[PDB]
Formats: C-alpha cells, sequence, structure tokens
RNA sequence: AGUUGAGAAGCUUGCUGGAGGUAUCAGAAGUGCGAAUGCUGACAUGAGUAACGACAAUGGGUGUGAAAAACACCCACGCCGAAAGACCAAGGGUUCCUGCGCAACGUUAAUCGACGCAGGGUUAGUCGGUUCCUAAGGCGAGGCUGAAAAGCGUAGUCGAUGGGAAACAGGUUAAUAUUCCUGUACUUCUGGUUACUGCGAUGGAGGGACGGAGAAGGCUAGGCCAGCUUGGCGUUGGUUGUCCAAGUUUAAGGUGGUAGGCUGAAAUCUUAGGUAAAUCCGGGGUUUCAAGGCCGAGAGCUGAUGACGAGUCGUAGAUGACGAAGUGGUUGAUGCCAUGCUUCCAAGAAAAGCUUCUAAGCUUCAGGUAACCAGGAACCGUACCCCAAACCGACA
RNA sequence: AACCCACUCCCGUUGAAAAGGUAGGGGAUGACUUGUGGAUCGGAGUGAAAGGCUAAUCAAGCUCGGAGAUAGCUGGUUCUC
RNA sequence: GAGUCGGCAAACAGACUUUGAUCCGGAGAUCUCUGAAUGGGGGAACCCACCUAGGAUAACCUAGGUAUCUUGUACUGAAUCCAUAGGUGCAAGAGGCGAACCAGGGGAACUGAAACAUCUAAGUACCCUGAGGAAAAGAAAUCAACCGAGAUUCCCUUAGUAGUGGCGAGCGAACGGGGAUUAGCCCUUAAGCUAUUUUAGCGGAACGCUCUGGAAAGUGCGGCCAUAGUGGGUGAUAGCCCCGUACGCGAAAGGAUCUUUGAAGUGAAAUCAAGUAGGACGGAGCACGAGAAACUUUGUCUGAACAUGGGGGGACCAUCCUCCAAGGCUAAAUACUACUGACUGACCGAUAGUGAACCAGUACCGUGAGGGAAAGGCGAAAAGAACCCCGGAGA
C-alpha cells in the first residue's frame, strides 16, 4: 500500500545493549509495530533511509506485570527487530 | 504423596473449555447462567 | 479545516495529500522515542488531521 | 456529683463536646437481654511457658556499616559425587541481571535476599511447534430412530504419546546462543535460460512397515599406561633424578562401498487375475548365464596451511599481541551395525510423502527431462526454576 | 540393586507429615511397573469380591431448586407494681 | 456562550472570545479480532484459505464474494424406453439473546390423613416448544321452564350451600342477581377479500441597618414579593444572597401516536360440512374416587338421517320447549416489569438498607457446577506543618 510504510517503525531503542551493539557490529535495534513480518519492515528500511539492509530478525517482549493495591497492572506489550546492515552505511 | 490434583493445559481446556460448554446443550445453560450473574471470567 | 478541503482540490490531489503529513507523523514519532520533543501539542494534532482527509473521501 | 418517688425512673448542675433538640396529650410499634455448646469485631488466662522443621560440623582474618554468629573476600576444616552435579518434557509466569533501599516478610539480627521502587534482558531454512499423514477416540452433511429435547451413524475432517527434507565446530554477555560472529557445510522451492520431449487421477501395483527372548561377532565413545614439550629442585633424614607437577585437543560434512546381511539374473513370446484400462505387477512357455543387484557401522585420506593451546610479553589489577608438545600400546561398554541373525508361540499398528502404471483430458505450447545462472525459506516458542525456597501438598 | 509394594519393632500423635520417618522385610522377564492421550457415572458405573473405590466425602457422590420439609423431642424466651 | 484538555490525582505543552472552543440533542462516516459466528478447521479472542475483477519486481495488495435448512425458480437427467429421484445456479425468509407475563408437551416427592397403600400435597416445583406486546377465548346444534334470557373476558355475591369423599383428611359448583367494557361478521378452503406529542433549551418577582461571634441565615428593628412560603446550599436557624419553583415558545432534524395514502397484509368481506354423529372395550377433563352416571374428549375397533332431518333439557322413556355440529375471521375491559422518567414515604441510616454507599459478584475457597467477604466521616477553606534541635544520612 501507500500507507503500511509509515506505520511499522516506532523508534530506537538505545540502551547499554544496544549502544554497544551498533559500534562494534552494524545493528540497530527498533521497537517496531505490534504485528509485522520480516518482508514489510525489510522493505520500509530501504525507503525510509535510503540503505540496503542485508537480513533481519525479530523477537517478541512480554509486558511486566506491577501488583498493587485495588489491581493489577500487565504493561503494554512488544515487536523489537534487529536489524543488521551493510558494513557500510551506519543509518539515520 | 500423591495428591488428588495433577495439572495439564490440554485437559483443562478440552473438558472445561469454552468450545467444549457451548458445544452442548446443557453448557450453553452453564455459560447464561454464570454471565447473568456478572461473573468477570466464564471459563475456568 | 473542513470547508478547505471541500474546495474541490480532487480525489488525487487531497488523496496525495495524505502522504505528505503521514511523513510528519512518522518524524514525530522518531523524535518522541529520542530525547527531543517539546511540542507535545504537534504530536496530538496530526492525530486529528489524518482523520479529516479520510471523512471527505470516504463521502464527497 | 447532688436530690426526689413503692418501683420502672425522673430533675437540677461541674467538666468534655461542637449543631441540633421536643412541654403537654394522643396514634403507630422492627418497643426493653446475662444464659440459646447464640452470631460478628475487641481483649484477656494459659505464659514470656512449649517450640524455632532431620544429630552433612565449623574456626579465624580482612572489609563495609549507625550497628556483623548469619553479608563479601581470604585462609583452613568438614559433606554429597548413579547426587546435595549437569540436561530435556510437563508445570509455573518475570522469581533471571543491575542501580537504589530494609517499614512490612524471612520462625532471631541483617548492611543480605526468590522482599519493595526504577531500568534492563529472550535474535533460527536445519532445534522444538505450525504445515503433510494417521491410532484409540470425537464431531458428523444427507439418512434412519425418537412426546420435545435428542440418540446412532455413511461420505467426510478433526485427533500424537507414532510415521514425513536438511548443521556442526570454535569465539563472544554484567544477563542470550546448535539462534549473533568467524569458519567450513546440507536440504527444499520459485523465476528465467537452454537442450529436448507423451503429459496426466484422489484410481491400480511396489515400498514405507515394525513381536518376545538369546548368542556369534565387528567397531566406537571413554579410561589407563608409555613417550614427548613447559616448569620445578624441596618435609626438617633422602631427593639433577631411572625424580615431581601440568599439558598432550579437533566436529558435522566430503571421498570411500569394507566387517556383514539379503537376493538367482537376463532375454523373449503369452495370459479366465489386479472391480475400467495398463507398456506396471501377477500367472504361464522357451532360452542364455551364475550373478548380477540392493543394504551397511566403522578404518584410512580430507576438512584443518586452520582453530584451540601451559604460558609469555606489551595502571598490564582489566586487556593487546605472541604461543611450545600436540604421539604410540593396550583395555573397552547397557553406545552404533541390528528395522539384522537364530529360535519360540501368545503369531506381532495404520496412512501419507517416495518410486512406477494408465483412464478421461490430451491440442501434444501446456506438461516432463537434465543443464544453468538468479533469488527465497513465512509465523509461534527461545530468559530463570525443573528430585525443587519458583511445579503438586494453606507455609522458604 | 534401580523400581513397585507395605510384614515387624520403636519413635511421632498440638506431628516435619489430615497416614511419615530410621532400621530390618516381599516381588524383581512378567496374571510385570509406568509416561502421554482417550472410554464407562449416581439406585448408575467399575470391582481376582472387601460393600471396596468414583477429587482428603460413599449400605448409594457433589451442587442448586421443591423448602422457612417434618419433629407428641432437647435448648432459649428480654422493663416495674 | 467564556473558559478548556474524562475519573482515582501534579508539573509540562498549547487550542478560541465574544462565538460552533469545550459542552448538550438529531443525522451520517469509520467500526481490528472473538461470539448465532456463517469460507474449512480449532484449546473463544488463533491457524490455513480459495474465487472474481482489477493493481503490484522471482515475496504481494486492493475490492467484493464463498455456511446449512426451508420455500420458490431455472438449468440439468440414474438404474429404464419415457421421467421421477438426484445434482448445480439464483431469489426470499429463518437461526441467537432477554426478568416476568400467556398457551401447549412431559410431569414428581417430602408433607397432611397424629401409622399408611385410595386420596391430598398438585397438574404445584422443574424441564422442553411456540408466539405476542399482551396472549388465549368469542358471535349459540348455549341456558332456562312453559316465564324468558342472547357472544367472550374480569371483579363482587349466591356459598363454604347442593353435591363429591377409605362419606375419612378434605375438595367444592351452577341457576340467579350487581358491576367493568359495548362491534360482530363470514370462506387461507365448493367459488375468495384472508393530525399531535417526543428527544435541548429560555424568561422567571421581592432586604436594610443593629448586636454577639472565627464566620449571621440568628438577637434587635422596620419594609417588600406572591398563580411560585415548608425545596436544595451558602463559613451557624434565609419567601427577598445563589441555583430553582407557576406559564408559555417549541425543534434544522429524526421518533412515535391519531389521521388522508400509497400498495399489500390490519380486512370491512358467500354457501357449506363423512370415515363425521353415535356405538363397544381402555383412559382423561368435567366440583363429580363405577357410582342410577348425563356431557365433552381420543389410543384401538366400527358406523348413520339429509336441515320433511337432526341434538339438547344429569340413568331411561314418551310429550313440550330451545338451537343448526362436522370451515373460517375478529377491538375493548385483562396479566406482567429486566428497562426508563417524574413523584412519594409514621421506609433504612453503615453489625441496618441490595451480597455491594468504599475500583463487589471483586479478593478468596473449589478439577468443576457453584459459594462468596471485609471495607464510610480532618477543616468553612489544604491554609496538609517554611525554620531549628536529638536520631542511622531514618523512624
Amino acid at each position: 500500500n501507500q500507507e503500511r510504510v509509515f506505520k511499522v517503525l516506532l523508534g530506537p531503542h538505545i540502551s547499554e545493549k544496544a549502544t554497544g551493539l551498533a559500534d562494534g557490529k552494524s545493528q540497530f535495534v527498533f521497537k517496531v509495530a505490534t504485528d509485522a513480518t520480516k518482508l514489510e519492515i525489510k522493505k520500509a528500511v530501504e525507503s525510509l533511509f535510503s540503505v540496503k539492509v542485508q537480513r533481519v530478525t525479530t523477537l517478541n517482549v512480554k509486558g511486566k506485570t506491577k501488583r498493587t493495591a485495588r489491581g493489577l497492572g500487565k504493561r503494554n506489550d512488544w515487536k523489537k527487530a534487529y536489524i543488521a546492515l551493510q558494513p557500510g552505511q551506519d543509518l539515520d | 504423596m500423591k495428591r488428588t490434583f495433577q495439572p495439564s493445559t490440554l485437559k483443562r481446556a478440552r473438558v472445561h473449555g469454552f468450545r467444549a460448554r457451548m458445544a452442548t446443550k446443557n453448557g450453553r445453560q452453564v455459560l447464561s447462567r454464570r454471565r447473568a450473574k456478572g461473573r468477570k471470567r466464564l471459563t475456568v | 479545516k473542513a470547508n478547505e478541503l471541500r474546495e474541490e482540490k480532487s480525489g488525487p490531489v487531497t488523496g496525495n495529500n495524505i502522504s505528505h503529513l503521514l511523513r510528519d507523523q512518522f518524524n514525530l514519532r522518531m523524535q518522541k522515542a529520542t530525547g527531543q520533543l517539546g511540542q507535545s501539542h504537534l504530536l496530538s494534532q496530526v492525530k486529528r488531521d489524518i482523520a479529516r482527509v479520510k471523512t471527505v473521501l470516504n463521502q464527497q
């Protein structure tokens, strides 16, 4: 679609294991949409950052659960994709 | 020793699940009765 | 507004307009994930602006 | 507190309290508790008494801190070692890791925690699922049966604890790896290309495809010994030694077709059978030849000139670079060949992928045959516990 | 011996445990033990038969209705004269 | 019509002023996956898909479609010559849920009888199937006595009476009176017809000084309003401070109710009656337990007269009276409340009133069906305690 490219990416994730990852290798961690395949985020990186990427891996995260008075609180859960680029073209 | 409850998720859903209760005619009356009391769950 | 958009532009011209502010929605979701977004009024504004142009297309 | 009546009870005042109260006389009653082994909250006696959850033992030091029998590090003692160690399946559901804390919890104290608050953390064509096929069993169009609900069941489509393609070695992390990284592999599919060419079913055949016990073997993992490198020279009596300590590693896949097992083979005509057909299988006839052919661990060669390696050298505490020896003889399994072999009665799963046959269709483009570059392999689960303080027993 | 079972003694009985423990016992290639998945249910199942088991309940479960069942039987029944 | 960003609750960021910003009412557009769930399956919130027309790069995306049964309607065509079964294509409808109410199908036991088998309890509980906003029932083969009454449904009497009953426990009518309501018509089948209110709003009258007090609505002292004076709430007791209270206007737009009105059903709108009446064993319903047992019913077996006939008047028979059975259609009085809205209380006041004033069918207890709690209050207003001293930098 014309759309659906501007939906599947919700930004970076940068932290201690993602900062050291993008420096020693070329792998960038994006907090992707809640249900997206490995093809349609291969296209939304080549369209929104103009770089060529070899392969993409993903995983699902379960939301952590809080226990307080007057309820249990299930936080929101979310997918996460490690984008392994070419050795050139580190992205922005 | 062996207590009278050994758990499993495959035996629990096929006996007390929703698609088990909804299949018969008594079980659809178990659903309406337990719903109209106002319970949060309906499928234990 | 809505009275502006009913001035004819077209099916195509307003259909081009949607792919413009999806960019502006994308950039505001990237800056929020990083550290640099102070104008939080802008972020809840383009949600109410994509909804207008979808209304004036599913009706005329 | 005073005072008044035979009594139920009335009346006036001191302090607390901070916004409602009811002469009089009539009505309407959920109209008066000490007791029902009465009901629900509070608090006593027992009583600062019994116990503090296996009789696998701990003793010093240094540290932190408001405070150490219990926390961390050090030194020395003990205990399990077919588990008190590792790992898969259930089951659980963030208990895993790091900062910040110690009121509550933990049968004591706590600076400690599976405990509070805040961040972090699970990467797959090949490992398990889903997808393909089925066992018991379930549901079941049409159909029979039944006061009504409904019951049983044919086509059919669900249901694994079974059957169906393919990967191993080393590095990395506060926390993940057969998933990332380097290294060498394997399988299946699609798009072109090229050289051609009888394609076709869910229907026939073949195969997949299996019992108990027993014994011959053949290997292999592993374990020791002996060499060989690097280091050592002492327990005080002895010990340059025929001494002492440590290390002597390496995969899947390639090539190979052995130990060993099963098996007649080939031609050529013909045919009451394979519910149609068949060039396939079955049966029959002749002839030639000794048998093919099909399975199959493992050895050797290669993967590997490489990795790994005690160490050494360059805040050298953490790291960066270098790195010697890497071999022979024996003893081996309940582990693989073996879904084999022999024997015994209690006579030992189905179905699909796989190979071949043809029917209708055939337009013989399509479809198939190899060869070839070109690309792809989706989605779920991956943390931690798992003879346990995380699962079943109200509990650490 | 693992493994399944429960013959004896003592300890325990407010237990560590609403049925164990430490010592000794019986079977241990079969009328065996066991993992996963299914089938049989309330005057009804299953049973090498004891009236045994069917979610710590069984000479006929558990739960909600008839139902505030019936009790010549126990217990209690509240301010004055 | 000048403030605003929902509630349990702070600091950021900003939108419009005098109007369309919040905010209230009407109409539309979107409407993920589950669920009758309906493309095929499933462990509910999951997996695998096809078909058609389009777009898209060895990997897809749009847009619709695709369940079974009834009816109809085409096409199609087995043994079988014909031609039915059967198979496809299309159209229309249904399926599920909901507290009570109504009519049918099936239908207990405890308990009463101071035991207990007939009988009661009781055609009650419960379980199925239908339909409606109500249903059913209804227009004389009916009742009365020689007088007459003219559909049904519901309340009050006859009357706890005649009867019935191991003549026990008990169960119990009608005739006749009084009221509510006030229509009768006929062929699904000889030959059929079956103009007001309502969801949003707006105007809405009349008070001043003086004391005490933290604070006046209270003590004083006067005046005014009234088709609105026992309301709420404002720092304590307010007709006149604030919101409201009696009458009118309505309303772009929908809704409903009476009308014209449109089709069609609502349906004004023609006869009639064969395995029928009766009969014989076996049962039910009639207040009526084989009783001298009439009458209605229907499981088995039978069977008429043609409205010169027929059947009723509580065994039966003659005489008199009164009605036309074997085909249909119907309003009103009536029953009910899961859902609303006003109002009202010799109702409750957090061990009461809903199980539930509080984040309650929650926590917890169970393999399940199921059971099922405890929990209100600072002040008029957060003005919710800056600062100092002891303490572990706390409590």
